[PDB]
C-alpha cells in the first residue's frame, strides 16, 4: 500500500539521534528417519511336493 | 588551546549514531601579579558636570 510505505518512511532529520533501529531473526527447521521392513516365511515339504 | 571536532566519523556518539553534530572549543589559564603597588594610582569621582 502506497499510504503505508509513506507513512513509515525512514527519514531523517538535521540532528539525528537515536530515530531508527531495526532488527532480524533466524529459524530453523527438522528432520527425521525411520526403518520398515517385512519378512516371510516357509516349510521344506511345501517347495518338493509342489 | 583549541579543540575541534568535526561532524562525521569523529563523532560516533552512541547516544546519536550517525554524527550529525560538531563543536568547537577554546579554553585558556590567566593569573596577575603586582610589583610595587604604591605606583599605581585610583582616583574615584561623579560624572556630567
Amino acid at each position: 500500500d502506497v499510504g503505508n510505505i509513506t507513512a513509515k518512511m525512514p527519514t531523517l532529520t538535521e540532528i539525528g539521534g537515536r530515530v531508527n533501529r531495526v532488527g532480524f531473526k533466524r529459524v530453523e527447521i527438522k528432520g527425521k528417519l525411520e526403518k520398515y521392513g517385512f519378512f516371510r516365511e516357509y516349510t521344506q515339504e511345501q517347495l518338493d511336493f509342489d | 588551546k583549541i579543540i575541534t571536532k568535526r561532524p562525521g566519523e569523529a563523532t560516533a556518539d552512541r547516544s546519536d549514531p550517525y554524527g550529525e553534530m560538531g563543536f568547537m572549543s577554546i579554553k585558556w589559564y590567566y593569573g596577575f601579579m603586582v610589583f610595587r603597588p604604591e605606583w599605581i594610582a585610583l582616583l574615584k569621582t561623579v560624572a556630567r558636570l
